[PDB]
């Protein structure tokens, strides 16, 4: 079988580009918040079991099965906890290529209060908190607007849809932190402290926001789950590959020729994903260098790759690569990939909370170097050296940042390594023989300076 | 010369075979005088041999006369305090055989007042040294012409 | 109650929800550490505890790992080894060259540790240089150079929990994280000096020494 | 072995160094045990004083109860 | 490069008096009322914008205050005003141009935008003009990356853009209406490809409760 | 330098620590040598399965079995090959290097032939 | 050392004299002079000293210029 | 002396016995 | 040979008070006392050899983090009292001062060696 024609009767985000507007009226005749009263006296258990079915998979970048991290609270006996229980949206939307769920909550916020209010009871939780970047703010007033019109209207709060479920939802608003994004870190923020991650044990669904039961969902993962409780899983399961089930949500960006953010299926194939719903790759199809499918955390793929490969988790992860965020950049020919990867470092720099050593010192380092690979001020083996470098952060860390910082330049190294040893040649003749380290012949520190040689990356 | 190439290599590797050879060496001497030695102990082309006191002069007549074990060279005799131990002194032998090339190590214990048996009447370079560990350490050899 | 657990082959014996460092300590398995202290609160930062543990992937940290019954720890074998390589690696990459000009020099965690669970040489070479800190003012009893921070958390947890001094903190983000009062203040308190101790490096020491 | 306060440390005239007439200042004798340096001091006729060792208290350590909630006002808050 | 210090001067120092506006006092309890009453520490994020966008600038004095509302230590606050971007803890000018040198804006020409308005302002980032205009800062992704590239001017997004176009941009915002956000000059409305929509063509939508399950 | 330990990427210390690859001092009480005669090696068991063999070590650790007692019960196959060679002879001091040695003489010697010291290679 | 990568030959007597010992220690002269013949010409190349900081000290420009070098200059010297 | 370090040198050895000379671990079952 | 304190350039002493050559010296001839001098500087306020005492082995000079303790090839300083052997801080800078350019061109031959 193959995928990749989705038709617009099996399309979740309807609004996707602003024809049928956003507020709850037009949302009525969508069918939003049709019977959720029911859905919501179906219980716990049948709602956990259909999104089990539908096969539902994390959209936030880890694939993990949502239903069964919805179960994680709801063990035998957590009635006698007695206290709240949250629900956390991850609408923070750091992933540099990643557009999507802006797009959910500006032209679509309806649908993502219905799916808190339904992975609450799942969950059974007495609230939901949606974090969302500091920089989306007048996406944030579009969804605080329809959580007022929810709440005017009775769908939230005391007996909300005329149930027996209380309900309330509120807005956080970060004000600018990647790592935020992380699942603990994102509470640690809520709690009102520097956003530095959590080690995990304890895992938030045990003691998560406020010493509480949580459970950090993405925005999509919960806005389309509505639409798969009404319209009945196995539905949900007709589309993609065994285990890759269900639409997804892609923003192709960088050198396409009419970037676009679409709804395809699972396992639909790239080149189809590019030439089908963008303008193909601008230049021809042979003059792309690369396609970097799930954001900045996921090695980039040659083209050798891209030509039958399928977007989802099983395959990408099959050529050592990931499906993140169904992030799709698009490099040329033209380009120089270096410049990509060495800025993708300098963002998992900027973007390090500071808290453990290896992210801490190596997101430096890895940007020091790639700023010497970039003008080819180094020597052929240095390269092995970062390669070493990425591994001494992959795995001795507290979050998954530094695994991200460290996959791109293994991708660029496995990928495209005679490029920087022409860059290095380049150097070599153009301007002088090169050391360990960068250092020449005649650099010395004379001054307070080093005076006798290049400093790249040196701005302060 | 461009690069300098030397290779990593364990400098305990060496001895493996030896060190098995010493063993089996060690385990035929203590199956022919069970009554004598306590225990044996290798490491890397040294072999030990752990008896007492009263078992010195009949061990150092085997390893001086016996054909396959001729260690006719008195080496060296130390004393060694070990004070949280009951017998304090640890009175070490060191012999060499020139005959097979090949060098074995003897030890016992000692006190402040209870004596060793002097080896002076096997090998007579032992006389000087049993006086330094006397000096020494006290240890007195019971058996020594001028102590 | 206490639980039944292996550590290098040796059975030990805790009690349930205690940090798997202080069944090392029990079974007399010495693990390295800057951020543990058994007086403070639990940080995980340093990355130095790292152990194998059967059932986990990657590996874990002693000092927030929960014991659990049944459990298989190794803390010998190469990953580890080669784990603590890397993290000193990271450690000493920016920190500096003051060893003779640190009063911390022969009772120095971070010396011992580097020339025990670490590499012989250094790889870092780059032009660029390491990074600086500007000395803070935090009274006439506690000295500072904060280049030679490691940023293990200490002195915060000890002022904020055991002294009640929530003066000291951790400001910025990223590299350019730094201990200390976000303005010119005083460690006011009348127990101040243990953070001198409790630092495993020489960050903050002894004034009028 | 402890001090005696004539002959423990004094500074030199000339130069200043720090000059002792205690043979014992710098000696240090290490044991295996309590015992065998008890039996070993009982041999050689020495008075002794035996200073028993105070060792760390075990108590449970958990890195959830950093994260633990509050159902009244807050104690303090947290760093880390 | 974070600023992780600060030192006081005669216009940010904790002598300074801050207070909220009563309408800001107002807001301030409602953004309190959203959390736990024992963790209203938890509202130290959105209270300290709100004092960022009364007086123009996260300063010392609001930090303080803030930590006085809260009943937490200042520390704690000045932990989370230095960990977090968006408080600018030196003032500001007027218009606060935040321009993405991400990956995707800078393969689609960011850089020929950072040239324009370094040009036309003579300006680097981090720094402000004579004018007390316009400060430039060179950002991580904002989350606009199909509509690259793209650009921040105090919380709005003017998207897909050109050297040309961000020329006049700050031209009209230095003097006079400046025009609405989203896509410059309407090529684009939002996601959609510039060509036209391929997918949503219709003019009513489809009603999930027309397709329910044979349950509910 | 040399080539293998200046090496800046596939060179990690703990596969050149050999000070901390030291071999460990063997120590061999009567006991420990009356189990090896009893029972076997690990190269040639001769030792039953289960906690058989289990309590059977057992009662060498504890003083169950004597050194004469297992030389006296051991087979000829067992000292003939364990303890003496298969020969039946005793095994010779060992040595690490064996050096044999040749005389020379004549014209390539040090001295010639009627001084009283001779060259050995 | 490097004995097994050198010819030289041993001296041994008859007799056990002083004039025998005395040829002996003329002809160890001798051989001593053709060892240091030997080694000066194939002297080889690389480190007089082990590779292994924890035993010896750096060198001086990689103790002033790297952090674990002078950690272990520290120690080795202390 | 009392400079001696506090944290343990060098860990236990390498078993460089023969097997030979070990005792046989008895066959599971 | 003799021994001497070394200065920079800039006329400041190299030495600052590690106390790695008084750690390393076989024979105990190295005396130190140190404080931190008015212009917060960690600097010598004591620092003797006793040359009766000395083996003239060097290690204390490869110790030195900062080449301030070295050797002069001198060794034409006998004296008649041992009053006169027991130099102090002062004698040793007035002998780098007196010995620094015997002491250079050992250095630039010598360095790269160690
Ligand atoms: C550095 C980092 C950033 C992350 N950022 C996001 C993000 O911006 N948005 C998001 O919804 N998930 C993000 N995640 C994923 C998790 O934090 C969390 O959202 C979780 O995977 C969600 O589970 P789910 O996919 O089932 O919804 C991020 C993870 C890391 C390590
Ligand atoms: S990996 Fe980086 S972002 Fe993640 S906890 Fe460690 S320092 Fe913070
Ligand atoms: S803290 Fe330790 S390693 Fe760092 S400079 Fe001081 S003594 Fe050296
Ligand atoms: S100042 Fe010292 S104690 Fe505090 S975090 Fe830094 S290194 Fe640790
Ligand atoms: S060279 Fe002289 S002063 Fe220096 S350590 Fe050796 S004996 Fe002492
Ligand atoms: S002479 Fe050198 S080694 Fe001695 S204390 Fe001064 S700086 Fe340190
Ligand atoms: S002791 Fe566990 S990470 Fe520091
Ligand atoms: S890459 Fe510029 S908006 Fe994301």
């Amino acid at each position: 079988r193959q995928y990749g024609g989705l038709k617009d009767q099996d399309r979740i985000f309807q609004n996707l580009y602003d024809n049928y507007g956003w507020d709850l009226a037009s949302a009525r005749k969508q069918g939003d918040w049709y019977k959720t009263k029911e859905l919501i006296l179906k219980g716990d258990t049948w709602i956990i079991d259909e999104i089990k079915k539908s096969g539902l998979r994390g959209r936030g970048g880890a694939g993990f099965p949502s239903g069964l991290k919805w179960s994680f609270m709801n063990p035998p006996g957590w009635e006698k906890n007695e206290g709240p229980r949250y629900l956390v949206v991850n609408a923070d939307e750091g992933e540099p290529g990643t557009c999507k769920d802006r797009e959910i909550m500006r032209k679509d916020p309806h649908k993502l209060v219905e799916g808190c209010l339904l992975a609450g009871r799942a969950m059974n939780a007495t609230a939901a908190y949606i974090y969302i970047r500091g920089e989306f703010y007048n996406e944030a007033a579009v969804l605080q607007t329809a959580i007022n019109e929810a709440y005017a209207a009775g769908l939230i709060g005391k007996d909300a849809c005329g149930s027996g479920y209380d309900f309330d939802v509120y807005i956080h608003r970060g004000m600018g932190a990647y790592v935020c994004g992380e699942e603990t870190s994102l509470i640690e923020s809520l709690e009102g402290k520097a956003g530095k991650p959590r080690l995990k044990p304890p895992f938030p669904a045990g003691v998560g926001l406020f010493g509480r039961p949580s459970t950090v969902t993405n925005v999509e993962t919960v806005a389309v789950a509505p639409t798969i409780l009404r319209r009945g899983g196995d539905w949900f399961a007709s589309f993609g590959r065994e285990r890759n089930s269900g639409t997804k949500l892609f923003c192709i960006s960088g050198n396409v020729n009419e970037p676009c953010t679409v709804e395809e299926e699972m396992s639909i194939p790239l080149r189809e994903l590019l030439e089908k719903h963008c303008g193909g790759i601008k230049g021809g199809w042979d003059n792309l260098l690369g396609v970097i499918p799930g954001g900045c955390s996921v090695p980039i793929l040659p083209k050798n790759i891209c030509e039958d490969v399928l977007m989802d988790f099983d395959a990408l992860k099959d050529v050592q690569s990931g499906l993140g965020t169904a992030a799709v950049i698009v490099i040329n020919k033209q380009q120089d990939v270096i410049r990509a990867i060495q800025r993708f470092a300098a963002f998992y720099k900027h973007e390090s909370c500071g808290q453990c050593t290896p992210c801490r010192e190596g997101t430096t380092w890895l940007l020091k170097a790639m700023d010497r690979f970039r003008t080819g001020q180094a020597k052929e083996r240095e390269i092995d050296m970062l390669y070493e470098l990425t591994k001494d952060i992959e795995g001795h860390t507290i979050c998954a940042l530094g695994d991200a910082a460290a996959w791109p330049i293994q991708g660029l190294i496995r990928n495209f390594r005679p490029e920087m040893e022409t860059r290095m040649k380049k150097f070599h003749d153009e301007v002088g023989a090169v050391s360990v380290g960068g250092w020449m012949k005649d650099a010395r520190v004379e001054k307070g300076k080093v005076v006798g040689a290049p400093l790249p990356g040196v701005h302060h | 010369v461009d690069e300098v190439y030397e290779p990593i290599v364990n400098p305990a590797d060496r001895y493996l075979q030896h060190v098995s050879d010493l063993h089996q060496y060690a385990k035929y001497i203590m199956a022919a005088l069970p009554k004598y030695i306590q225990g044996f102990s290798v490491w890397k082309d040294e072999l030990t041999l752990h008896v007492a006191p009263s078992a010195v002069i009949p061990v150092t007549t085997f390893l001086r006369d016996n054909t396959s074990t001729q260690y006719k060279s008195i080496i060296d005799i130390t004393a060694v305090d070990y004070p949280s131990r009951e017998n304090r002194f640890e009175v070490v032998y060191n012999f060499l055989s020139v005959r097979h090339n090949s060098r074995i190590r003897l030890k016992t214990y000692a006190t402040e007042v209870t004596p060793v048996p002097s080896i002076t009447c096997l090998y007579e370079g032992a006389n000087w040294f049993e006086r330094e560990a006397y000096d020494m350490y006290g240890v007195f050899f019971e058996g020594h012409p001028d102590l | 109650a206490e639980i039944e657990l292996t550590i290098d082959g040796h059975k030990v014996s805790i009690e349930a929800g205690s940090a798997l460092i202080q069944a090392c300590e029990k079974a007399g398995v010495t693990v390295p550490r800057y951020c543990y202290h058994d007086k403070l609160a639990i940080a995980g930062n340093c990355r130095m505890c790292l152990v194998d543990v059967e059932r986990a992937p990657k590996p874990v940290a002693s000092c927030a790992y929960p014991v659990a019954p049944g459990m298989v720890v190794r803390t010998d074998t190469e990953r580890v080894k080669q784990a603590r390589e890397n993290v000193m690696e990271m450690m000493l990459q920016n920190h500096p060259l003051d060893c003779p000009v640190c009063d911390q020099g022969g009772e120095c965690d971070l010396q011992d540790q580097s020339m025990r669970y670490g590499r012989d040489r250094g790889r870092f070479t780059e032009i660029t240089g390491k990074r600086s800190t500007e000395d803070k003012n935090i009274g006439p009893l506690v000295k500072t150079s904060m280049n030679r921070c490691i940023h293990c958390t200490r002195c915060v947890r000890f002022a904020n929990d055991i002294a009640g001094a929530p003066e000291l903190g951790s400001s910025g983000r990223g590299n350019d994280m730094q201990i200390g009062t976000y303005l010119e203040k005083n460690l006011n308190t009348e127990l101040s000096g243990n953070v001198i101790d409790l630092c495993p490096v020489g960050a903050l020491t002894n004034k009028p020494y | 072995w402890d001090i005696v306060d004539v002959a423990n440390r004094w500074e030199n005239d000339l130069i200043g160094w720090q000059s002792s007439g205690d043979y014992m200042q710098a000696t240090q004798m290490k044991f295996t045990s309590k015992e065998s340096a008890i039996k070993f001091a009982n041999k050689q006729g020495w008075d002794f004083y035996i200073q028993e060792p105070h060792h760390r208290k075990f108590r449970v350590k958990q890195y959830a109860n950093n994260f633990v909630h509050s159902y009244g006002k807050l104690k303090h808050i947290r760093t880390k | 490069h974070i600023v992780s210090v600060h030192r006081n001067t005669e216009n940010n120092n904790p002598s300074i008096p801050f207070e909220f506006s009563p309408e800001n006092m107002k807001r301030a309890e409602e953004v309190i009322a959203k959390y736990p009453p024992q963790y209203k520490k938890a509202a130290v994020m959105p209270l300290l914008d709100i004092g960022q966008r009364q007086l123009g600038y996260t300063s010392i004095s609001v930090m303080n205050y803030v930590a006085k509302l809260l009943e937490m230590p200042p520390m704690r606050v000045y932990e989370v005003a230095t960990f977090y971007t968006m408080y600018n803890r030196t003032p500001m000018g007027r218009y606060h141009l935040q321009i993405c040198t991400t990956t995707p804006c800078q393969l689609c020409g960011s850089d020929g935008i950072m040239e324009a308005v370094q040009n036309t302002l003579n300006i680097k980032p981090g720094e402000t003009t004579k004018d007390n205009l316009f400060t430039l800062s060179e950002v991580e992704c904002l989350g606009a990356c199909v509509n690259a590239p793209m650009m921040a001017i105090n919380d709005d997004y003017y998207e897909d853009l050109t050297p040309e176009g961000t020329v006049k941009l700050l031209e009209d915002c230095k003097a006079g209406k400046m025009p609405t956000p989203g896509p410059e000059n309407h090529v684009r409305r939002d996601c959609e490809p510039a060509s036209g929509q391929k997918v949503l063509l219709s003019k009513e939508p489809h009603n999930v409760a027309d397709f329910l399950q044979e349950g509910i | 330098s040399s080539y293998p330990t200046n090496d800046i990427a596939e060179n990690p210390y703990w596969k050149r620590d050999h000070r901390r690859a030291y071999p460990q001092t063997a120590f061999f009480d009567q006991k420990t040598v009356t189990g090896l005669l009893e029972l076997g090696s690990e190269a040639t068991p001769r030792i039953a399965d289960g906690e058989a063999g289990t309590k059977a070590l057992a009662n060498i650790a504890n003083g169950g079995v004597s050194f004469t007692q297992a030389l006296g019960k051991s087979s000829k196959d067992v000292i003939y090959g364990e303890v003496l060679t298969v020969n039946g002879l005793p095994p010779v001091a060992p040595t690490l290097a064996p050096k044999q040695w040749k005389i020379i003489e004549g014209e390539a010697a040090i001295y010639p032939k009627g001084y009283p010291c001779r060259t050995f290679h | 050392d490097a004995y097994d990568k050198v010819d030289f030959d041993v001296p041994v007597g008859m007799n056990g004299d002083c004039y025998d010992r005395y040829l002996i220690r003329m002809a160890e002269f001798r051989q001593s002079l053709r060892i240091i013949e030997q080694c000066c010409n194939d002297m080889p190349a690389g480190a007089v000293k082990v590779e292994d900081f924890k035993i010896n000290s750096p060198p001086r420009n990689l103790m002033k210029e790297d952090m674990e070098a002078l950690i272990h200059h520290f120690l080795l010297y202390t | 002396s009392a400079g001696s370090t506090a944290w343990e040198p060098v860990g236990p050895g390498r078993d460089d016995r023969p097997d030979s000379f070990k005792l046989p671990t008895p066959k599971p079952e | 040979g003799e021994h001497a304190l070394r200065r920079y350039p800039s006329g400041e002493e190299r030495c600052i008070a590690c106390k790695l050559c008084e750690a390393i010296c076989p024979a105990l001839a190295i005396t130190i006392d140190a404080e931190e001098r008015i212009d917060g500087s960690r600097r010598t306020t004591k620092y003797d050899i006793d040359m009766t005492k000395c083996i003239y082995c060097g290690y204390c000079q490869e110790s030195c983090p900062v080449d301030a303790i070295v050797e002069t090839p001198n060794v034409e300083y006998a004296t008649e009292t041992r009053e006169e052997l027991l130099y102090n801080k002062e004698k040793l800078l007035a002998n780098g001062d007196k010995w620094e350019l015997e002491l250079q061109y050992a250095l630039d031959a010598d360095a790269p060696y160690r």
